[PDB]
């Protein structure tokens, strides 16, 4: 069966608060970077 | 323009659909398909709340047409009261499914 | 209207079965009589190269990208008029 | 034809704990893996395709 | 153990294979319209059929065989399906709007008149009248299938349901005929556009309907439907009247009035 | 004969913001007139009003194009 | 045109735009009445240890605060619709000038009497004469006689543009195969500036509109020099 | 387990959590675009040196923020978590179709991101009007990819709308009348119905656009007797209901929050709040052409569309005043959520009023395609939709997660966010009156100060976003588990503990018919 | 609402770190692109 209670009803481990920071940082990180790299990409084609 | 060959629920119904259909015959509602009819909710005539554990969330519509339901857990034992109008509810546990 | 009939007595399928063979299909066969009897290749239309028809803002993704999907050479000219 | 619903009923109600999409034999398993393989193939191929279309060609 | 009558559904992959196949088909169309290639569209159409098959397979497994379709779960599916037809009604309403928009106010480019200068329209009393009689007739014959199923008449349920599919298929060939024989195209300005995009989407619905009925046929052959529980048939009959009715508006709006 | 033109007067047939059709109508009314006179012993003099009004309202590119098509015979209007 | 640090509408150049200023004043005055009131009643609600958490009757106050807003709305609607129906009118104008949107410039057509047509492009920034405004100046201005009711017919030869002059209260979308009409009546001479007001692609920011309103005399002479 | 749980979910709670992660991510995309808009405008001159890119960034910004942030979080996220819990339902009517509502969005998003990668992207504005959006001024696959991205989001939302309605109509306690369900559920049922009737005309609209671009139809091309205006009617027929779809779940959440943090057992004028949301829902379908007040429709049509738009103020007002009335005589708890809720109430009203200004087809002549329109909608979306989202999130986060946020940090986060959006959007009011058009990558020199200030404001709002992330991190890092929750008598959602079990209402509620 | 104490308390210094890392993950990659614009505009 599936595990219940705090830090268990989520698709990511909160077991280590620094692994967590590492995870969270790539997630929002990559999200907020994407448009900057698209804009770049569109400038570098022509 | 007459001839059989189409099964009946009686013949061919199965699983939970079957058990609802059998319960309905004997005038029962083990799956809470029907709104249960209230008693007077006094201490001696408390609302019998079937459960299959030792607690069940009772919702109370203290007065009719009220838009807000008062919810609380009813635990096994001495009849508890709605915190809002104080009508009585009492857990008649178990069987319901053998 | 009411149509000009009756039943409503013993509602069988029998009634809908009676309407299926008694009116529904005969009607199909009359419209089929009428239709496969009026039919006869409308002596095809003459080609004026009007600019509001045979539009080609981007080639179709098939053939030479100049022929529509149910292209009939006998009644549908290309933008440059009829083919062989 | 023969009514065989009640046989299929007893196969699909068996308490062997397979999810419903696999409960009807090995064919389910096969069909299910073919589906998922094609999907993830096509999804890889489509991202690749998208990679091609993002840069220009002369 | 649950003491409600609702269906908690087994973890199912088909929602995912559905979304992914939805990607492959849109990417595929793009690949097809713009970079002349169907490979993707081919792949897309397969994963979609496969998904639709297994998904509706599990529903029958869940209902006919495991009996999770209590009176409550049944109600839900009715609403679900009515709500679904309603979304289609609004969808067609776009193409009627477009037709009425252009036909009520023809532009200078068309000769300030409907039908436009240079369109030799179809005659509504030829095959279009046939198409109408065929679909209206299939509306009677399905209604008979439904009454036969409730009166527990197998032979006649099937006989009547066959006629229906046959009339539905008859329609499809007549329409494919009319399309080919039509002296105008989708490329022949707003007339072609409104005519072939509408009738085409409607024709597409007549096939989804014919397919749905054929599914209810073979289910009936294998005795899935009882006298009193047969929601898959009810929904198909509902969807067939929708398709029949959408046809009447097309016939009165596009073929008759706009000619 | 009823001249002193500055620009097209208000026209109760075309009272709203969309004048697409006012251009259109006055162009046909002209080339309909102009045809009727030449081809039945008369003078184009009477069709002048209709030309002034269409010249005023119609974009040059629209008139230019319609003229090219009357020439070409592909003009969708009943003249 | 707009000046540095402007808050409100450009100074009105036509009686229509005067009426909008006054109407905007009317409406904004009410908008202040209501935003102030909501702010006050919020701060009222949140500044008292006095509680009343029991039930409150709903059907009584709900009249006050349905009817009042409806009487307030009619106070907005009437003046609004008057000014709208004014903007149409049997106007009977002296002159008819067509404008045609292109990517990315306006062309003008004075075709009442002669075939007078010119393109009107934005002056680049590098080519500006000292005192000429960045992004606003055109090579060939729209010359129009002042104190004359002119008919403007707007269209496009490609995509949607939109022919605007705030100073005169003009915004009419340029639509291909459509001839939209708006009337113009400058109460004064001057230069009066506008910009494309529909996204027409890459250079939407850079196809502006300049009205040079001189008197009839000087208009006539200009027309004949532009053939 | 990971797969069966998170790719094959048939659990309203887990699917809700998926939606919240989507929106939060997409939100970062939406935000970065919003800063790229303001960096370009933050001083005179061209920064990207390519205006077609600026138009792509603007267009992407509105698609992301509408369809991939606000709609998923409110309807997908809060809606799936809460609706079943608030009506004592064990799940949604179609728990598996519900998973497909969710999984369509990643691909839907990919296709949009894809449209900006290929060719020169869709620099059309989010309206996607032809002919700019046509196959001649926007040759290539960018716009076609944008159209499909929208198709997928469309079907997703239609399928979810069927689910919410069916769930809410059919899976209450038998004793329970519709007039006994909380305001948030109402809000989602009426939002579901809007989606149902509106998104099908969009699908019709942008198909006819697809076929103009690829199958040589002329629905919109006057050459074949088309009309660009046909598209704007169809687009906006959906378009207006969409803005109401975006705010209606927000009204639900506020109603709840303002009620909870006042220590009321119920919101003031409950039947009024239903009547108001059904009223808005209904008038929302007959007003669309206030978006088309400059295309040259009849003065009579323009008069009608003005008069009809104005009436919405009445029902909408009932709600503003019902919230203030819910506050009346409250034991106010100044929680972060409550600040979000009070912030909304005032800032939405301002945004609602500038909308009433725009309702006048006379004034909309001088205001259409100016920063006044941008100011109006950023008030009701950035300070309306987003303030309800934040409030909802801080209020229910501990129900979802089982952990608490740091209230002090959350209060700081509000104060930074409150300053930013206001310094960003207030000045754009002036830009509008003073006649600065929308969709401009550069402006006459006169417009400098307000663009400079507006852009600085954007950077403040960003330091708020970056902090919110850290705050979500600190709560998961510290792991303070909920013990106790007040007012469970009138908020059934909290009654199964924090976080609730995989399966809630295995055994349905007991409710008496009396 | 009332909770039990932090199971894994986050010290003032641990928060300085997490915040710094958080802030930097949005800023550096954006800044890198924004900083190098001149060399994209003229490639
Ligand atoms: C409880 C619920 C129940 C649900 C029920 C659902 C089932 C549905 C069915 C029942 C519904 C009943 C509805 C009432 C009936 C409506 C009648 C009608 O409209 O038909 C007129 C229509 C008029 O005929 P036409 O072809 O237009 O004639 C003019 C020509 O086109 C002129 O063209 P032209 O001038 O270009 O031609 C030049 C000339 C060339 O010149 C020449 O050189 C001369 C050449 C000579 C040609 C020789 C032709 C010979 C044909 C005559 C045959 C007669 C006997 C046949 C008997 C055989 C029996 C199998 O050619 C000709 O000679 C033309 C000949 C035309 C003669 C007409 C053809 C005969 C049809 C009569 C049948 C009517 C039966 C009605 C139905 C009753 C059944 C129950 O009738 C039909 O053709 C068939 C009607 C069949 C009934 C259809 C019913 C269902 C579908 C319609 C529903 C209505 C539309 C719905 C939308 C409306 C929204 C408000
Ligand atoms: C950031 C830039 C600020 C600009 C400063 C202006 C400089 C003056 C030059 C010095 C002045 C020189 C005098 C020249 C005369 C100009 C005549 C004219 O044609 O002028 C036309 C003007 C008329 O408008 C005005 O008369 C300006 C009103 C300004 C409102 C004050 C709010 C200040 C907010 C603080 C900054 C943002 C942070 C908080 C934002 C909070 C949101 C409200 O243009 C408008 O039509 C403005 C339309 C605004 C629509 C929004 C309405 C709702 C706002 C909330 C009201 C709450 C009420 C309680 C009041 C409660 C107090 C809060
Ligand atoms: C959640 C989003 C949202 C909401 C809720 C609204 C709400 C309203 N909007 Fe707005 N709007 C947008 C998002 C929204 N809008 C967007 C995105 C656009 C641009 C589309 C585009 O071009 O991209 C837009 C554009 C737009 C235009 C077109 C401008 C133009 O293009 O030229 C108009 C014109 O009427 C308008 C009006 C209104 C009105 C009357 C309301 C009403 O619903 C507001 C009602 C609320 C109040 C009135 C305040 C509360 C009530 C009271 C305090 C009662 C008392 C008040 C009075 C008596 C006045 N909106
Ligand atoms: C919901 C809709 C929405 C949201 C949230 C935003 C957010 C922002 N928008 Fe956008 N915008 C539009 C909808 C929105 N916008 C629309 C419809 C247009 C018209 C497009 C067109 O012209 O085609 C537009 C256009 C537009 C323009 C005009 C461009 C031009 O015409 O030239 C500008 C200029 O400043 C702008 C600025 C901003 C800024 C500074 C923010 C933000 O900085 C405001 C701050 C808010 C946030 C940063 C959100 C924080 C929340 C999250 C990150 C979610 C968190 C998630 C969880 C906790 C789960 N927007
Ligand atoms: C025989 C009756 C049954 C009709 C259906 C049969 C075949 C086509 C299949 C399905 C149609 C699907 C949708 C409708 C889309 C386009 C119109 C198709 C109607 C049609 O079939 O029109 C034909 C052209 O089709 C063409 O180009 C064909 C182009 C093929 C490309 C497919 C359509 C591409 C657009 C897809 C958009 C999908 C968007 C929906 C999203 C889901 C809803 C949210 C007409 O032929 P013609 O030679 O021009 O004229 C006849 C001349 N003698
Ligand atoms: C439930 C019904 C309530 C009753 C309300 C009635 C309202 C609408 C239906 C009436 C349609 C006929 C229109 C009559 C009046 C206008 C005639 C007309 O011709 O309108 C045309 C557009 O109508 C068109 O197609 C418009 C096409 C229809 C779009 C209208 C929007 C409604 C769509 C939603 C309905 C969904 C419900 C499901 C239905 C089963 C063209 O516009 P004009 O301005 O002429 O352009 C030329 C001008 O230069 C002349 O001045
Ligand atoms: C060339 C072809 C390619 C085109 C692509 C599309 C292809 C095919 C679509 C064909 C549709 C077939 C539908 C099969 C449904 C079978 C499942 C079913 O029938 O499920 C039933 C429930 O209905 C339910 O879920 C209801 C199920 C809902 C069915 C609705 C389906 C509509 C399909 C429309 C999709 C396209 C829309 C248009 C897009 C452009 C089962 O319950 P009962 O029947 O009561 O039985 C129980 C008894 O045995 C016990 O007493
Ligand atoms: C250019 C191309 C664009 C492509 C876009 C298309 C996107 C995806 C296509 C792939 C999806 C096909 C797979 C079949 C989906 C089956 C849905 C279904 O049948 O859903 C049913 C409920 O909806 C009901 O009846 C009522 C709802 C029935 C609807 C059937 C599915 C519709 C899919 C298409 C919708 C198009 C929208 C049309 C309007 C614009 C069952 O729900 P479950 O929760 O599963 O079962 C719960 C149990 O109680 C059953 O025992
Ligand atoms: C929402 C439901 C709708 C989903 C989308 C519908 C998908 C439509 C598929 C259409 O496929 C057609 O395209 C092919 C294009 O290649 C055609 O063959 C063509 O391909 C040959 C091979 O290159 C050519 O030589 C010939 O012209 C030939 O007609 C052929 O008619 C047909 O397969
Ligand atoms: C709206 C979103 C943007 C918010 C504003 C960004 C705030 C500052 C972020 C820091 O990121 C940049 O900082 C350096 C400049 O200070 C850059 O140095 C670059 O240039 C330096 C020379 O100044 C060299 O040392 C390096 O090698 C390097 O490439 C570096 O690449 C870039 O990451
Ligand atoms: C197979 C079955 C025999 C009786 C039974 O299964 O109980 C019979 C009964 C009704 C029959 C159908 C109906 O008679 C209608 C059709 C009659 C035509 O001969 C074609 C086959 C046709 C489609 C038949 C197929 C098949 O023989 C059916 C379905
Ligand atoms: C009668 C109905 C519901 C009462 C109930 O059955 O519980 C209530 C709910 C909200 C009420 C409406 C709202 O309070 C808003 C309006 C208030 C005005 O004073 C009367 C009309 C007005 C339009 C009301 C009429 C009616 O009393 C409504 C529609
Ligand atoms: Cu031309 Cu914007
Ligand atoms: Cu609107
Ligand atoms: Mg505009
Ligand atoms: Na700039
Ligand atoms: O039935
Ligand atoms: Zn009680």
């Amino acid at each position: 069966h599936y595990e219940e209670g705090p830090g268990k009803n989520i698709p990511f481990s909160v077991e280590n608060k620094w692994r967590l920071l590492a995870m969270m940082t790539l997630f929002f990180g990559s999200g907020f970077a994407a448009p900057f790299f698209i804009v770049r990409h569109q400038l570098l084609k022509k | 323009a007459s001839g059989g060959g189409v099964p009946t629920d009686e013949e061919q119904a199965t699983g939970l659909e079957r058990e609802v259909m059998l319960a309905a015959r004997k005038g029962q509602d083990p799956y809470n398909i029907l709104a249960p009819k209230a008693t007077s909710g006094t201490k001696e005539d408390p609302n019998l709340v079937p459960s299959i554990t030792n607690k069940r969330i009772v919702g109370c519509i203290c007065e009719e047409d009220n838009s807000t339901v008062i919810w609380f857990w009813l635990h096994k034992g001495e009849a508890q009261r709605c915190p809002s109008c104080g009508t009585h509810y009492k857990l008649v546990p178990h069987q319901l499914a053998h | 209207a009411s149509a000009a009939k009756g039943d409503h007595g013993g509602t069988g399928a029998r009634t809908w079965r009676f309407l299926t063979f008694g009116l529904a299909l005969p009607s199909v066969a009359l419209c089929t009589l009428n239709s496969w009897l009026h039919s006869g290749h409308r002596e095809r239309p003459a080609f004026i190269p009007y600019h509001h028809l045979r539009i080609r803002t981007k080639p179709f993704s098939w053939g030479d990208g100049n022929h529509t999907f149910f292209h009939n050479p006998r009644v549908n000219p290309l933008p440059t008029g009829y083919e062989k | 034809f023969e009514n065989r619903v009640a046989e299929k009923q007893k196969l699909f109600q068996e308490d062997n704990g397979l999810p419903v999409h696999l409960k009807g034999g090995a064919t389910d398993n096969i069909l299910y893996r073919v589906t998922m393989t094609l999907c993830l193939g096509g999804t890889l191929y489509s991202l690749y395709c998208l990679g091609w279309a993002s840069f220009p060609h002369k | 153990h649950q003491t409600h009558a609702y269906h908690m559904v087994n973890p199912s992959p088909w929602p995912l294979t559905g979304a992914l196949s939805a990607l492959l088909m849109t990417s595929g169309l793009t690949m097809w319209f713009h970079f002349n290639s169907m490979t993707l569209l081919m792949i897309g159409l397969t994963t979609n059929m496969l998904t639709m098959y297994q998904w509706w397979r599990d529903v029958i497994r869940e209902s006919t065989f495991q009996g999770h379709h209590t009176p409550a779960v049944q109600k839900g599916l009715r609403y679900g399906m009515i709500l679904f037809i309603i979304s289609e009604v609004l969808f067609f309403t776009g193409f009627f709007w477009a037709f009425y928009h252009s036909s009520l106010a023809p532009t200078p480019e068309l000769g300030g008149c409907w039908p436009p200068t240079g369109i030799h329209p179809l005659n509504p009393l030829e095959v279009p009248l046939l198409n109408t009689s065929v679909l209206l007739a299939s509306g009677v014959s399905i209604t008979w299938a439904h009454h036969s199923l409730m009166e527990g008449d197998r032979k006649h349920m099937l006989q009547a349901l066959f006629i229906t599919i046959t009339l539905g298929v008859y329609f499809t060939l007549l329409q494919a005929s009319e399309y080919y024989e039509a002296p105008f195209t989708i490329s022949d300005g707003v007339y072609g556009s409104t005519f072939f995009v509408a009738t085409g989407f409607h024709g597409l619905h007549v096939i989804i309907g014919s397919t749905f009925l054929i599914v209810c046929f073979f289910r009936q052959l294998k005795f899935h439907f009882t006298s009193n529980h047969h929601f898959g048939f009810e929904a198909a009959a509902w969807y067939w009247h929708f398709v029949d009715v959408v046809w009447l508006f097309l016939y009165v709006s596009i073929y008759w009035w706009g000619s | 004969k009823i001249k002193n033109y500055q620009t097209a007067p208000f026209d109760s047939r075309f009272p709203n913001q969309n004048q697409t059709r006012n251009c259109w109508q006055n162009y046909l009314d002209f080339h309909r007139c102009e045809k009727a006179m030449t081809a039945k012993g008369g003078d184009v003099s009477v069709c002048e009003w209709y030309r002034r009004v269409y010249k005023s309202l119609c974009p040059i590119s629209w008139v230019s194009t319609w003229d090219d098509r009357r020439a070409e015979g592909t003009f969708p209007g009943k003249i | 045109m707009a000046y540095p640090m402007q808050l409100g509408f450009q100074d009105a150049t036509s009686p229509i735009m005067e009426e909008l200023l006054h109407f905007h004043d009317h409406t904004l005055m009410i908008v202040f009445l209501i935003s102030s009131l909501v702010l006050y009643i919020i701060s009222l609600m949140l500044t008292t240890k006095l509680t009343h958490t029991s039930t409150m009757d709903a059907q009584e106050v709900e009249t006050i605060w349905t009817i009042l807003p409806a009487i307030i709305l009619i106070l907005i609607a009437l003046p609004s619709l008057r000014i709208l129906y004014m903007m149409d009118e049997i106007n009977n104008p002296s002159l008819t000038v067509k404008t045609m949107g292109h990517q990315w410039y306006w062309s003008y057509e004075y075709t009442d009497y002669e075939d007078l047509s010119f393109d009107s492009y934005m002056i680049p920034t590098s080519e500006l004469k000292p005192g000429e405004l960045r992004l606003l100046e055109v090579d060939n201005r729209v010359v129009l006689p002042m104190e004359m009711t002119i008919r403007m017919l707007v269209s496009s030869e490609d995509v949607l543009h939109s022919w605007a002059v705030p100073s005169l209260g003009l915004k009419t979308d340029a639509i291909p195969g459509r001839l939209n009409q708006t009337t113009l009546m400058s109460s004064r001479p001057g230069l009066y500036y506008g910009q494309c007001s529909e996204i027409c692609g890459s250079n939407h920011s850079f196809m502006p509109i300049v009205l040079e309103l001189v008197p009839l005399k000087y208009f006539e002479k200009w027309s004949a020099s532009m053939l | 387990m990971f797969i069966n749980r998170w790719l094959f979910s048939t659990n309203h709670k887990d699917i809700g959590t998926l939606y919240l992660l989507f929106g939060a991510w997409a939100g970062m995309v939406g935000t970065a675009l919003s800063l790229l808009i303001r960096a370009e405008l933050g001083q005179p001159g061209t920064l990207l040196g390519d205006d077609q890119i600026y138009n792509v960034v603007v267009t992407a910004h509105a698609f992301v923020m509408i369809f991939f942030m606000v709609m998923p979080i409110m309807i997908g996220g809060f809606g799936n978590w809460l609706v079943p819990l608030m009506i004592g339902a064990p799940d949604m009517a179609f728990p598996r179709m519900n998973n497909m509502s969710f999984w369509l969005l990643p691909p839907s998003f990919l296709l949009l991101l894809a449209s900006s990668m290929v060719e020169a992207g869709a620099g059309t504005g989010w309206t996607v009007y032809p002919p700019l959006a046509g196959n001649l001024a926007h040759a290539g696959a960018s716009v076609d990819l944008t159209i499909f991205s929208l198709h997928l989001a469309g079907v997703s939302s239609i399928l979810g709308a069927i689910n919410f309605i069916t769930t809410i109509i059919n899976m209450k306690p038998p004793a329970m009348s519709q007039y006994q369900t909380p305001l948030f559920v109402w809000s989602v049922m009426i939002t579901a119905v809007l989606l149902l009737l509106s998104l099908p005309v969009l699908a019709a609209g942008i198909t006819m656009l697809l076929t103009d671009r690829n199958l040589n139809t002329t629905f919109f091309d006057p050459a074949g007797g088309g009309d660009p205006i046909l598209y704007q009617h169809l687009f906006w027929f959906f378009g207006h209901p969409e803005v109401y779809i975006l705010i209606l779940p927000g009204f639900g959440m506020i109603s709840h929050i303002v009620t909870y943090y006042s220590g009321k057992k119920e919101p003031f004028g409950y039947m009024g709040m239903v009547w108001a949301m059904m009223s808005i829902g209904f008038l929302g379908f007959i007003v669309w052409a206030h978006h088309m007040f400059t295309v040259g429709m009849d003065v009579d049509t323009r008069a009608y569309f003005t008069s009809a738009t104005m009436i919405i103020a009445i029902p909408t007002g009932v709600k503003v005043f019902s919230w203030l009335a819910t506050l009346h005589g409250g034991n106010i708890k100044w929680s972060p959520a409550m600040m979000w809720a009070l912030g909304f109430i005032f800032l939405f009203t301002v945004g609602g009023l500038t909308g009433i200004v725009l309702a006048n087809s006379s004034l909309d002549i001088v205001l259409h395609d100016t920063y006044y329109v941008v100011a109006h909608f950023h008030y009701v979306l950035s300070m309306g939709a987003v303030f309800a989202i934040m409030g909802g999130f801080v209020h229910w986060f501990p129900l979802f997660s089982g952990y608490t946020l740091n209230d002090t940090w959350a209060k700081i986060h509000f104060a930074i966010m409150f300053v930013g959006v206001n310094m960003t959007f207030f000045p754009q009011h002036f830009l509008g009156l003073s006649g600065m058009p929308r969709r401009y990558s550069d402006y006459p020199d006169a417009y400098t100060m307000w663009n400079t200030i507006s852009s600085m404001g954007s950077f403040i709002s960003l330091t708020a976003v970056m902090l919110m992330v850290f705050i979500i991190w600190e709560a998961f890092a510290s792991k303070r588990e909920v013990l106790t929750v007040d007012l469970t008598t009138t908020n059934l959602e909290w009654l199964n503990g924090c976080p609730p079990p995989y399966h809630t209402f295995e055994e349905p509620t007991y409710v008496n018919l009396k | 609402i009332t909770a039990k104490p932090a199971k894994t308390p986050t010290s003032p210094k641990e928060q300085a770190i997490g915040l710094s890392v958080t802030f930097l993950s949005f800023l550096l990659p954006a800044g890198w692109v924004l900083y190098h614009l001149d060399n994209y505009k003229k490639s």
